């Protein structure tokens, strides 16, 4: 994993939690 | 250059610590003057309050934790150059050469424009708005402004003016490198108007008042940003 | 989680219908849905990559 | 008669514009008297406030935007006949002939009963409730009612009485056609009692107080509706 | 011993009724003294309020329903021995013999410590905290505590102290039965610190203030619990 | 989102248990679950119908 | 599609969004 | 439903990163995810058992 | 079903509702 993929994935995970909660991420 | 996950988490933890240290040190140097800092923030309101009107504290812990909350946010604002640099230093390898030519001008200009936005709000918007709001109450209503509610209102206006101040310059910067043309900005006008309500809906409590307080500055200054895009 | 109110959401659709129109609003909602679909797709594949990397770390850590 | 999606959206947009135009025109004709409108709404409370007690404004923007919020809600209420007609004209093709014999009587009767609920709440309930609530404070507590909180309480009671007033007539109308019988409504009593709490939970903030303030009028007015169902 | 679902629901309904009956009967015996009960709870604050400062009621229904809300939760606290017994009787067949030797000491010790939490908070913490919070307001700010806000703050502290008082004894009991050792509690210290913030986040509104006002009592009193685990 | 509180939900189940009873509450919850299942099924099929009609509009609009 | 199906479907989406959010509708 | 704020969640991850560290936080999140996975698995199997018992109750009640 | 399984399942369903809402349970 590179820095770009790490930042891109982290924002996507953060965006999902803001629209579907933390339970969706752990699903 | 692929790296293990812990390498990115080691770097993120190091940069997070430098942000936490910067905020705390500023907070410790400022928490003693929390009441004095609040006097400066509430000074525009006090000068415009009607005769016999004064600020009140309706919460038991408000007299202590509202100045503490304010001086903590001031620490965050004063530590923004440190925080932004750590964010820049963690995302620098991710950005390409062409994306570096856009993020660097945005970050440097955003810092100055955010400070100018709050200075504009404090020195221009606050005296004008408080002189009207505090003196438009219905007959028989005593303006007794809560300190905790005033802090939320001030932070909402400071954040809104600081963020929306960056919109016109960001639009001009995008037009300068050629990412977006003023012609294309005019045909996307209906979408930005609807999008502004969406952005305000997500980033604000479910009150429509907070939705519009963020949407109107964003859409209006978007329109002004397109106007200066002609003169470029 | 972002705080979304029923009144706020209705205002967005009411404004979108009268501004974007009957022909552009459905396409706008479809485009936004694709963004969320791509956002959740990107979130899932990254979590899969993180899980696979954590397994590799355990193998290295256990031996050492 | 199947139609394309845009045809339904063209019609819905046209009906939505008529509702928006009606609300705005009423609001523009009423926004100048926002303080005078608030004086009428706050009149029952002012008459019952204790000596030395007065209304306060705990929010900076409350003295302006609370009268504006009220006069906008009055605009929605005064535009209900226009809104209901546009709703009726958009759903008229959907309804069958037997369903049309219900929606028309419900739509006409709901408009009058909803207004009568406000008149009953303002002219009967408000003087009685405010004369008790304002004078039952504990010793040493100064009743300083916030204008923002008063509007929420008044609007909640106005909607509760307007909606609950329609419940008995709706029940009697259902009994008159034969959709439901008084015998069947009596054996469904436990479900409505539990259902009233469910309806109150969904349509109100998570406070139990708001849940019960909607549930008890809903269930009680249901009981009176079954009573008049006997005399039909 | 497998049983049908109705058998468990029959027993649960019976135990739930005994809990509701206990709460209602205590509430009826206490609802007449709702104002007198509120005077006792607000006595620490009144004694520490500045000259010219008094409690206010910003909500129309607050002067009646805030004392009513208080005497209801007083009924819940006074009925805790009855509620806990009904909980014990419902879960008694589920617990094994080894799990019975731990839950019974926990249930009995929790009840006493949870009351000592209020006694410590009311007679020690409240005079000290209110004497500081009410006299630390910024210049020109009039401390006018809302009765609704004060009740939430008091129950926030009462719940925090009652629950957190049980943590050290629960830790010492777990060390006594051999479930957890002091050595294992020291190496789990980083996880409890992060876990305390997680627990505070879930059981409190999204305000960080409520998160820290709860998490710090757990983690701090967790540390004291480990200290007494050495002396065992 | 409809705002649902834990205290509000517990009150409904507590009241439902003591009013409806051990034999009627499970059926009431089962019936309500079927209503939500049918509600989401109806939403899903209409969205599929809307998506197909939007594709048809693009074909017609592109040609014209 | 007829007007009855449009109204019936639209209320279903609003009811779903009120019980599961706008993210569930876009799922 | 538990009320979780974005600021509260960020504080937990910020504190977790600086306390647990780069090597223990991913394992802690993985462990918590397994707890939620087991919690929903237990909820689903119990609901299936309750549904099967309700059908048996209907069979007994209908005959009697 | 035994009492232990009933209590264990009831808490699990309550925990799911606190982390994913009441609509998730009915799904």
């Amino acid at each position: 994993m590179d820095r770009r993929r790490f930042i891109k994935g982290s924002m996507a995970m953060a965006a999902v939690c803001g629209t579907s909660g933390i339970a969706s991420l752990f699903s | 250059d692929t790296q293990p996950l812990i390498t990115h988490l080691i770097e993120l933890r190091k940069r997070l610590l430098n942000c936490i240290i910067a905020v705390i040190v500023i907070f410790l140097c400022l928490v003693y003057f929390a009441n004095d800092i609040y006097h400066l923030v509430s000074a525009p309101l006090i000068k415009q309050l009607p005769q016999g009107s004064t600020m009140i504290a309706t919460d038991v812990a408000s007299p202590f934790f509202t100045p503490i909350k304010l001086t903590f946010m001031v620490s965050l604002i004063l530590s923004a150059p440190v925080i932004l640099y750590q964010v820049w230093a963690f995302i620098a390898p991710a950005l390409y050469k062409h994306e570096r030519r856009l993020v660097v001008p945005l970050l440097v200009s955003s810092s100055l424009l955010f400070y100018i936005g709050m200075a504009f709000a404090y020195f221009v918007v606050f005296p004008l708005a408080f002189g009207f709001l505090a003196n438009t109450a219905p007959e028989g209503v005593q303006v007794s402004t809560d300190i905790a509610s005033y802090l939320s209102f001030v932070m909402a206006l400071f954040m809104a003016f600081g963020v929306s101040f960056e919109v016109p310059v960001a639009i001009v910067l995008l037009c300068w490198m050629g990412i977006t043309s003023p012609e294309d900005l005019r045909k996307k006008r209906p979408y930005v108007l609807v999008g502004a309500f969406v952005v305000g809906m997500l980033l604000t409590p479910p009150d429509v008042f907070s939705q519009t307080l963020l949407a109107i500055p964003m859409y209006c200054l978007f329109e002004i940003g397109v106007f200066f895009s002609r003169f470029y | 989680m972002f705080d979304i109110g029923f009144s706020e959401l209705l205002l967005v659709f009411i404004i979108g219908l009268v501004v974007l129109g009957p022909q552009r609003l459905p396409v706008a909602v479809k485009t936004v849905a694709g963004w969320i679909r791509a956002l959740r797709s990107l979130a899932t594949t990254v979590q899969n990559e993180l899980t696979q990397e954590l397994k590799l770390q355990e193998f290295q850590d256990s031996l050492k």
